[PDB]
């Protein structure tokens, strides 16, 4: 029958680990580099658009960052397509949280459910894993500013500032160099811009390879505003900073 | 070869293997005899145990009150066939207030065992029956192969050395076909013919198991004590 | 539905896919459980290779199954909070239908059954998760502590470790553990399961993590400073 | 089942239940308590159809403690109530809907308000001061629309209740047995054992 | 390579390789063949008596579907029981809807696309039979042969199994000499002697002879075994024509 | 790979015969009927000395009437406990009266082959199911996985079993008393144990018709053990 | 509407003894005001020394001696032919008639 | 190389099981034909029976799919019976869900849209058929249009099939290129069936009997096929000129 | 029977590539050039018709295809698993926008919609992967005109312009050259004409050459008048005669 061809995607090796999860995270390290960073006034998301061809619509697009709801945004590194899938159950999770209990739904449950959907499928089903990392960036009113990860074996865990995808372990060592508590939202907006400059494998970083994204409770009193950076405003930022 | 993990693949010279395979685990079990006259259908069994601390394996069961079959191979698969063949018997009394023809038993087997032949996932099973019975044309006899095969016979054997009875059989049809009449003959010869499969054991009291149908005769089961008599 | 048989026998009477699970668990982070006259202390590994966490958010290796039972783990993470999950979810379904809080030995029993389930089930794959499962049954003042495993099986442990170089803190608390006088104390009890863990840790510092279950739903977790004392005074003990 | 009352005051919620529990000529019980604790600041009782009452009752209840055991937490009453709202809203178009009514009596300990949310069976929610199901609201608002106070104390919104207890033992046509007086506020729910 | 272990399976050439072992399997079975006469069909099938413990007429082969049709097969015995049951219920179905008895080439062609869904998926095995069948209907009496792969057609006279070849060649010779068309008792008697003819390449064990006929004079346009003083009449004239 | 189904070509099912491999690892199980009732004996081996051995539950209690010795994979044998358990009060309801114990080892022995590609594979624990019933009176029932079920007059499984049944055989005759019983399952599982056996790495069990199935205390073991010392001292 | 019910009449009677027990009925059969049958037997020897009688719509009536019948059929079939004894027949008939406690048989039923 | 055994990908970006469904289509070895006229559309194919003992007339590789379409196979017979009923429950459905007949080239979609389902999906192997389906369309007037196991499909002036369809296209395209138009300009569907017959013994270097052909006609509101007698008919008109 | 086939196909290599993602992507590097160019005013698809045969009707093959009045595709790959995916996109722009909202969704929304649909077959049990990449040109009111890449795996990218298939390495290098922010309609379509006849090798003419536009609504195609808002649609496909009026001052 069909059992010849059955690759048994949901299986551990002799050493007991899970092949597919672990080709995953191989696939993952390929694509471009993710860093968020958590301040104590807000968060800051930066990523790396995969070598980018001059006649891409720079504006009208997106690949590395996205809404969940007013107060959660996930940065992604591997397949977009993949990501989508699960962007999407996450938003309709989040209303679904939001119509039961009339509040907005805490950071960590969010995280929490799509995780548990990514572990279902390396323990049952027979299907391939989501080739998936997200970094998480996200307010509410019980723990405050809150940074996650997930990756394609539905593990998750929460980070004061982190990175996904590829560079990683150049990328974390300079992130652990320069981080402190006490730091400031302009200060981890400058920080991520820098890792991500040092750790390219292009050979300068310009404003049309780069999304951008803030959550500050710097809108007007006790409330929190995400600020998805425009083209223009990534390139004067770029400036302000002195990396152009 | 690369032909036998399942029974859904054909071999280069048309075979099945599992079928075959199947066909092996009859020929490992203990012997069994059947025969019959015009009167009357009897069933012979050499039982099997584990050690000397253990029951003998019951070889024959009842399926209803004019038939019932023995087998040798896998017991389970019995259990499953033989419920089947109860449900079957069971069916064409509550429905036509009619005892089932010795034949259909055979057909519906037949088309059962089939069907494990045929799909993925699936296997055949794994045992031989021997079906006698007492119907509106007189007294039967069947032989069921898990390959689907049902033959209607005088008298046959199956299991390990069923050779000798099979061939004793052969030699004796003239005589033991017209024993009408007489239960405790047509049995005499049933044992005499299950003897012949024996090789360093014989006959003993709670070894052998005798099954009869007939006219004037419900299917009864004769274990212990009372094949005494026969020995 | 995808319905393969994963989990299967082989010539020589394994189950391949189950002992394989067992080497996940052996890959965990180190768990131990030890019980006293009064009380169960669970002890938790915490690998160091991760600096830049946030402590507030992630996700605690102890976690409340009910206010009177605890489960800790070692394994796989993210299979270990299906299994949390599902007894959590049965705690209060056993409250609802006995009017009774489960016992120690009921709910392991059912995270047990569900480990099992998935050996014999088609299209899954075993958990790789053992647990050590701690409380005390309503109105009863006796300490519980069982263990479980991918297999299925569970049974009733004085003490037990799980995890990497867990053979090493058994050996410990095989010599170190007297069946005749446990830890009388909760202090005796957590210094008991400090020590144990620092023949295999490295720093005393983020690195231990302490539950203390005491009767009637009494569940308290230690911090850095009340765990650094006990590293502190062990070390001082031991330069003689 | 018949009579539930609620009243929120100053710095607490104050619920009044009816102990008679009452089938064809016989009064079987005087001492019934028509509520449960969802959470340690949030309580819910409830009157309606037999059986349904308590089987939703606990329904609700399980649920709610298993949250709490999940996140470590506790729901604000808003959250409660809505939840609650959303169950019996479900249910209401159901093959057989659950025939209760409920009063959700809450401290929103992050906010330090007391909170009383009435809701039917239809899933028709409301946040008020003062709250009643049945017929016993016939005879209780307009009382409460008289002599309650947005700044009473605990002790004022007992004697408030007092008065509507007397009225309903007054006018009202079958005996139900006194009630069974319990308040939420910051310290958790309590008893009153002498009413 | 591999293609040869998976039904469904296209190998380079563009070939089924499991429809053509279970062709083999037909290979291997005893004579069956179907003569189509003037105004019907006949039917007949070689017995191997395996031993004298057989009782001589009670392992009936030849079936019936409906009324009116016939049908005999070589090879695997109870795949060719499988497809009558089949048969059974699409001739059943067909009445219920449209009240007339199916016709032949419908009929045909309902066993033919069964027969041909089992080529299609690796979950499923080909039918290790060669089924020659037929009857009479509203146009007159018509021959079919279904093969494993689900390929039928028309017959004027069909033959399979391990004496296809002997049988096949005596059947033109009777197509040769009788252009105008054979009789129902002559398509008999012919019919014993080509599965005499044909046990030549089985002859180890002896046979016993079944035959079947369809005819609308003879048997009023229905299904009936030939049996006693008709039976004993064609061995006879079989007898005679081996020596 | 292959189907779980899949017959060699010696006519056996593959995941049948090396579920049998996997009841050979398995601790010893130990029964022995006589006509005064049925005693069950089986090994605990505690993998470590701090595992607390009471907790270890291999001899079971099936209804009043019948109870249950596992040996093997014993996490496998909690759903056939919990079918028997079904299956024994079902009868009870359906017919006012106790199921006959050939009739509950056959219901329990329906399970087995029920895998495939029902359960992935088939269990990996053998079972010996002894009881009392007013037709067939004491009786001793080995049920394997393969689906097949013995009566014995007496059985060993596990891991010292062919010893073990060697042992049986010369031991076992048709007048032994259940104070003889108990103590040939004490000699006989010393024997073939690794660890030297006492009260808390071995139990004993028994079923009588008056008093149902009982499973000893530690202190009622100890001095049979302890008995049993000294009686092979005293010749 | 159609009425899925009907009345078939007669009556029934057991009395038992100290070594005997006896299960008489009439064998009148009717519908409305017209005989159908002036002998239609409805006590039943079941096996196991058991008489049975279901009085009243006697399809339902035949429809449960038939499943009884059967019941105790498939109990020697199970059980290794064991006899059924009466007690044990009263629980099983107890269970086939509160299996249609929704859409009941329309019997007394007597044994 | 089990990319080689279902429809999945090969490295090279291939479909192999694809590619070997289409070299079952020569497995006959018969040559069809199909051409247009004015009022006609006409289809021709070989007949090959080899065996005696057959029976002629039951011996047919075109179909009567409905009233107005009628479908040829290349192929083997099982795979074709089975697309033909397919063919003729579809338009059936067609008819019954939307009022009118079933455009040729609409059913030639439905049907490459089926293949096209066999070449992604995996339990389900292609049919080894080449289906060439012709009508007199009411809106497009004489049609032509051919499915293969691919899953393609596309019109066609004219169209060949077969182990020889390579010599009997390039004989038609060198006609069409003289004539300088779209089709046969005939009055009579009888003179466009003997262009068929003329242009394929050309092409094929064959003579044909009455016996050796196969032919189907599509005219407005009918598809019908010739009987033998009626092909002789055709055979001597072509032979007299 | 039933398919047993519950199983992904697609599955990552230890390498962390996924096989017939990779397989499908070569598919689409075999197939036949197409591209899209977006000018300030419109958008331009265009790819060259290969005949299989001189004997086929090229018209009755459409490679270009409307999705909506607003929206069009072309594409480079399988052109059977091509003519799917335009059926199973136009029906969900139906289903999941147009019988909820009462209008015709945005390009971006019904290109996330397709990609959606290829994704499933990269993931879903017992099937392959599409073998094609879509370019997907369309206008909408509150984003004006973009244009749209689609691949295998499901991921999408806007452009300026660009192509795929066959001879894309040069056709995009040659875009790069010639595309400015300016550009308008009629310069778009010139350039597209020009950067075809680079990848065609035989004839160039508007039978061997398809070509549609997005720009102004065309009232002359609505068939019917006398609702105001209703204008027409914004997609066009050139006749074989506007594209040689426009190869002779080429
Ligand atoms: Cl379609």
């Amino acid at each position: 029958g069909s059992r010849r061809y059955d690759s048994r995607t949901t299986i551990f090796s002799p050493e007991g680990r899970l092949y597919q999860v672990e080709y995953a995270l191989e696939s993952i390290s390929h694509a471009g580099t993710a860093i968020g960073i958590m301040a104590s006034d807000g968060i800051v998301l930066a990523a790396e658009r995969k070598v980018t061809s001059t006649l891409l619509e720079q504006d009208t697009s997106t690949e590395k960052l996205y809404k969940l709801n007013d107060k959660i945004a996930v940065a992604v590194a591997g397949l977009t397509a993949d990501a989508e899938i699960l962007i999407n159950t996450a938003r309709i999770h989040a209303q679904n949280y939001l119509k039961t209990y009339n509040e907005d739904i805490p950071v960590e449950i969010l995280v929490r459910r799509l995780s548990d959907i990514k572990q279902g499928y390396t323990q049952h089903g027979g299907l391939r894993p989501f080739g998936v990392s997200f970094i998480y960036a996200g307010y509410d009113d019980r723990y405050g500013y809150q940074l996650y990860t997930s990756n394609p074996s539905g593990n998750y865990t929460g980070w004061k500032a982190i990175s996904v995808g590829a560079n990683t372990s150049a990328a974390q060592t300079l992130l652990q160099m320069d981080y402190k508590d006490d730091m400031k939202v302009d200060d981890a907006i400058e920080l991520a811009l820098k890792t991500l400059s040092k750790t390219t494998d292009s050979s300068a970083l310009t404003y049309d390879r780069l999304e951008f994204a803030t959550i500050r409770k710097g809108a007007n009193d006790g409330e929190v505003y995400q600020k998805i950076f425009k083209p223009q405003e990534i390139k004067d930022i770029l400036v302000k900073t002195g990396i152009t | 070869n690369n032909y036998d993990g399942d029974t859904v693949t054909f071999s280069p010279t048309g075979r099945l293997f599992q079928v075959e395979y199947a066909l092996e685990a009859i020929k490992q079990g203990s012997v069994t005899v059947g025969l019959r006259s015009n009167t009357h259908a009897v069933l012979v069994a050499l039982k099997r145990n584990a050690d000397e601390l253990s029951s003998y394996q019951k070889k024959i069961i009842k399926c209803d009150e004019h038939m019932g079959l023995s087998l040798a191979g896998l017991a389970p698969d019995a259990r499953v066939l033989s419920n089947y063949l109860r449900q079957q018997c069971n069916y064409s009394s509550l429905v036509f207030n009619r005892k089932l023809a010795v034949e259909r038993a055979g057909h519906l087997l037949c088309d059962k065992a089939q069907k494990n032949t045929q799909s993925y996932g699936g296997r055949p099973y794994g045992v031989g029956l021997l079906i006698i019975g007492y119907d509106k044309s007189g007294a039967h006899l069947l032989e069921f192969q898990p390959s689907g095969n049902v033959t209607e016979l005088y008298g046959t054997a199956i299991g390990a050395r069923s050779q000798g009875a099979k061939t004793y059989l052969e030699r004796t049809l003239d005589t033991f076909i017209k024993i009408d009449g007489n239960p405790d003959e047509l049995i005499k010869a049933g044992v005499e013919a299950i003897s012949q499969s024996l090789r360093d054991e014989s006959l003993t009291v709670d070894n052998l198991s005798i099954a009869i149908v007939g006219k004037d005769t419900p299917f009864t089961i004769y274990d212990g004590e009372a094949v005494a008599k026969y020995i | 539905g995808y319905d393969r048989a994963l989990s299967i026998f082989s010539p020589d009477g394994h189950i391949f896919q189950v002992e394989y699970a067992l080497e996940a668990v052996k890959r965990g982070t180190c768990a131990v459980g030890v019980k006293g006259k009064n009380c169960v202390v669970l002890g938790c590994e915490r690998r160091s290779t991760l600096k830049l966490q946030d402590t507030r958010i992630t996700p605690s290796k102890v976690s409340k199954i009910d206010s009177h039972v605890v489960l800790s783990f070692s394994g796989l993470n993210a299979d270990s909070r299906i299994l949390i999950e599902k007894a959590r979810v049965e705690a209060q379904s056993h409250r609802l239908t006995l009017e009774d809080p489960v016992t120690v030995e009921y709910l392991t029993r059912y995270v047990a059954g569900v480990q099992q389930r998935y050996t014999q089930s088609g299209g899954v794959r075993p958990f790789g998760v053992s647990t050590l499962i701690a409380g005390f049954d309503p109105r009863d003042d006796e300490p519980k502590l069982y263990q479980t495993e991918p297999s299925g099986i569970y049974s009733s442990w004085s003490a037990q470790t799980i995890g990497r170089n867990s053979k090493t803190v058994r050996e410990f608390l095989e010599k170190n553990y007297d069946r005749k006088e446990p830890p009388a104390t909760v202090e005796e009890c957590v210094k008991l399961t400090v020590r144990s863990l620092l023949e295999v840790v490295q720093t005393g510092a983020k690195n231990i993590e302490i539950t203390v279950v005491k009767p009637d739903s009494d569940i308290v977790a230690l911090s850095s400073e009340e765990i650094n004392q006990y590293v502190t005074q062990i070390e001082q003990e031991k330069q003689e | 089942m018949d009579i539930i009352l609620g009243i929120r005051v100053q710095d607490s919620v104050i619920l009044a239940s009816s102990k008679a529990v009452t089938r064809g000529i016989s009064v079987l019980k005087d001492s019934d308590d028509k509520t449960r604790q969802l959470s340690p600041h949030t309580l819910m009782s409830f009157a309606g159809e037999a059986g349904d009452t308590v089987q939703f009752a606990e329904y609700i209840q399980a649920n709610i403690q298993l949250y709490s055991i999940r996140e470590d937490y506790e729901l604000s009453p808003q959250a409660v109530s809505s939840f609650v709202r959303q169950e019996l809203a479900k249910s209401i178009r159901s093959r057989r809907p659950y025939q209760v009514n409920v009063l959700i009596g809450g401290y929103d300990k992050k906010k330090n308000k007391p909170e009383l949310y009435q809701i039917d069976y239809l899933g028709t929610k409301v946040e008020l001061p003062y709250g009643a199901h049945g017929y016993s609201g016939f005879y209780t608002f307009s009382l409460l629309d008289h002599h309650y106070r947005p700044d009473m104390t605990t002790e004022e919104g007992l004697d408030l209740l007092k008065l509507c207890v007397q009225e309903l033992e007054k006018r009202m046509p079958m005996d139900f047995k006194g009630v069974i007086v319990k308040i939420v506020d910051k310290d958790g729910i309590r008893q009153v054992d002498d009413f | 390579t591999g293609y040869d272990l998976s039904n469904s399976v296209f190998s380079p050439d563009g070939r089924n390789f499991q429809v053509e072992y279970a062709v083999k399997a037909v290979e291997n079975g005893t004579t069956s063949i179907g003569i189509k006469c003037n105004d019907g069909v006949v039917f007949a099938v070689e017995k191997l008596i395996t031993s004298k413990l057989l009782v001589p007429q009670k392992n009936v082969k030849i079936q019936v579907v409906d009324r009116h049709i016939g049908c005999v097969y070589s090879g695997l015995i109870p795949d060719g029981r499988h497809l009558v049951n089949r048969g059974r219920e699409e001739a059943a179905s067909f009445k219920k809807l449209y009240k007339t008895p199916i016709p032949i080439p419908a009929f045909a062609d309902r066993l033919g696309q069964y027969v041909q869904a089992h080529t299609l998926y690796n979950s499923v095995r080909p039918f290790g039979v060669s089924t020659i069948f037929g009857g009479v209907d509203k146009n007159g009496a018509h021959l079919y042969m279904l093969e494993p792969s689900g390929s039928y057609w028309g017959y004027k006279g069909a033959a399979t199994g391990k004496g296809r070849q002997s049988a096949k060649a005596e059947l033109e010779k009777l197509v040769d000499h009788h252009p105008e068309g054979l009789s129902a008792r002559e398509a008999v008697k012919q019919a014993a002697k080509i599965i005499y003819l044909a046990h030549e390449d089985n002859k180890e064990k002896d046979f016993e002879l079944e035959i079947s006929w369809c005819s609308l004079s003879e048997t009023n346009g229905l299904h009936k075994f030939v049996k006693g003083d008709l039976l004993q009449e064609a061995i006879d004239f079989a007898q005679k024509e081996i020596n | 790979d292959r189907g779980v189904s899949t017959f060699s070509p010696e006519g056996r099912l593959f995941q049948v015969e090396y579920s049998l491999e996997a009841i050979k690892l398995g601790s010893t199980a130990i029964g022995i009927a006589t006509k005064e009732g049925v005693v069950l004996g089986v090994e605990k081996r505690a993998t470590s000395p701090l595992l607390e051995s009471d907790s270890i539950e291999k001899i079971v209690e099936i209804d009043r009437h019948i109870g249950c010795a596992m040996s093997g994979l014993t996490a496998d044998a909690r759903s056939m406990i919990e079918h028997a358990r079904t299956a024994a009060v079902t009868h009870n309801l359906y017919y006012d009266e106790d199921i006959n114990v050939e009739s509950l080892t056959q219901s329990v022995c329906d399970l087995a082959l029920r895998f495939g590609e029902l359960m992935s594979r088939p269990f990996g624990v053998a079972l010996l199911i002894a009881g009392h019933d007013a037709d067939d009176g004491y009786q001793l029932f080995h049920a394997e996985p393969s689906g097949t079920f013995y009566r014995y007059n007496a059985k060993a499984i596990g891991s010292g079993s062919e010893g073990a049944q060697a042992e049986l055989l010369n031991e076992w005759h048709s007048s032994l008393t259940l104070k003889e019983a108990e103590l040939l399952v004490l000699k006989i599982l010393k024997q073939v144990m690794e660890e030297k056996l006492d009260e808390n790495n071995a139990q004993l069990s028994c079923i009588t018709k008056q008093d149902g199935f009982k499973i000893y205390d530690n202190e009622k073991t100890a001095e049979l053990i302890k008995e049993l010392k000294e009686k092979e001292a005293a010749e | 509407q159609f009425n899925p019910y009907g009345d078939n009449g007669g009556t029934i009677l057991g009395i038992a003894g100290e070594d005997f027990a006896v299960l008489a009925g009439d064998t009148r059969n009717i519908t409305d005001y017209s005989i159908n049958s002036r002998y239609e037997p409805k006590v039943f020897d079941c096996g196991d020394n058991i008489v049975m009688s279901a009085n009243g719509f006697a399809a339902d009536g035949d429809a449960l001696v038939k499943r009884f019948k059967n019941s105790v059929k498939w109990y020697h079939f199970d059980h290794n032919d064991k006899k059924l004894s009466i007690n044990s027949a009263a629980r099983n008939i107890q269970h086939l008639l509160y299996g249609k406690r929704f859409f009941p048989y329309y019997v007394h039923t007597i044994i | 190389g089990y990319d080689r055994h279902i429809t999945i990908f090969s490295p090279e970006g291939r479909l192999y099981q694809v590619e070997y469904a289409f070299k079952a289509t020569n497995q006959t070895n018969i040559n069809s034909l199909a051409v247009r006229g004015k009022d006609c559309t006409v289809v021709i194919s070989q007949k090959k029976v080899p065996d005696k003992l057959l029976d002629p007339t039951t011996v047919s590789y075109i179909f009567c799919i409905s009233r107005t379409i009628g479908m040829v196979v290349n192929g083997p017979i099982p795979d074709a019976r089975n697309a033909a009923l397919r063919a003729k429950a579809e338009a059936a459905e067609f008819r019954y869900k939307y009022g009118y007949d079933m455009p040729c080239d609409v059913l030639a979609k439905r049907m490459a849209n089926l293949s096209q389902i066999y070449t992604q999906r995996a339990y389900m192997r292609p049919l080894g058929v080449i289906l060439t389906f012709v009508s007199v369309d009411e809106e497009l007037g004489p049609s032509i249009y051919k499915t293969d196991p691919a899953g393609y499909y596309v019109g066609y002036k004219a169209t060949a099939t077969g182990p020889k369809q390579q010599e009997i296209t390039t004989n038609l395209e060198n006609h069409f290129k003289k004539s300088k138009i779209d089709h046969i300009n005939e009055e009579s569907w009888e003179k466009v069936v003997e262009f068929a017959i003329t242009h394929m013994i050309d092409a094929l270097g064959t003579e044909f009997s009455k016996n050796d052909l196969e032919v189907g006609v599509a005219t407005k509101d009918k598809f019908f096929t010739l009987s033998a007698e009626n092909i002789e008919e055709r055979l001597v008109a072509i032979a007299e000129q | 029977m039933t398919d047993r086939y519950s199983f992904s196909l697609t599955t990552f290599s230890p390498s962390g590539k996924l096989g017939q993602i990779d397989y499908a992507l070569t598919a689409v590097k075999q197939g036949v050039t197409s591209l899209g160019i977006k000018a300030t005013n419109g958008v331009v698809i265009a790819t060259e018709k290969k005949s299989s045969s001189p004997l086929a009707m090229s018209e009755t093959l459409s490679k270009v295809s409307l999705l909506t009045p607003d929206i069009g595709a072309v594409y480079s790959g399988m052109g059977p698993d091509y003519r799917v995916l335009v059926d199973k996109s136009r029906k969900v722009a139906h289903t999941s926008y147009k019988r909820i909202y009462g209008e015709y969704p945005p390009t971006k929304l019904l290109v996330s919609e397709v990609a959606k649909i290829m994704q499933e077959a990269t993931q879903s049990g017992g099937v392959r992967p599409f073998g094609v990449s879509l370019l997907i040109a369309g206008h909408d009111e509150f984003n004006g005109f973009s244009l749209y890449q689609v691949d295998p795996s499901g991921s999408y990218f806007p452009w300026k312009a660009t192509a795929i298939g066959k001879g894309s390495v040069a056709a995009k290098t040659f875009l790069e050259k010639r595309w400015n922010d300016e550009l308008e309609l009629e310069d778009a379509i010139h350039i597209a004409l020009l950067t075809l006849k680079e990848s065609v090798e035989g004839e160039f003419n508007g039978d061997t050459i398809e070509l549609a536009i997005i720009g102004d609504e065309n009232p002359d195609l609505l068939g019917y008048t006398g609702i105001p808002t209703d204008k027409g649609p914004r997609f066009r496909k050139l006749t074989s005669q506007e594209i040689n009026d426009r190869l002779e001052a080429l």
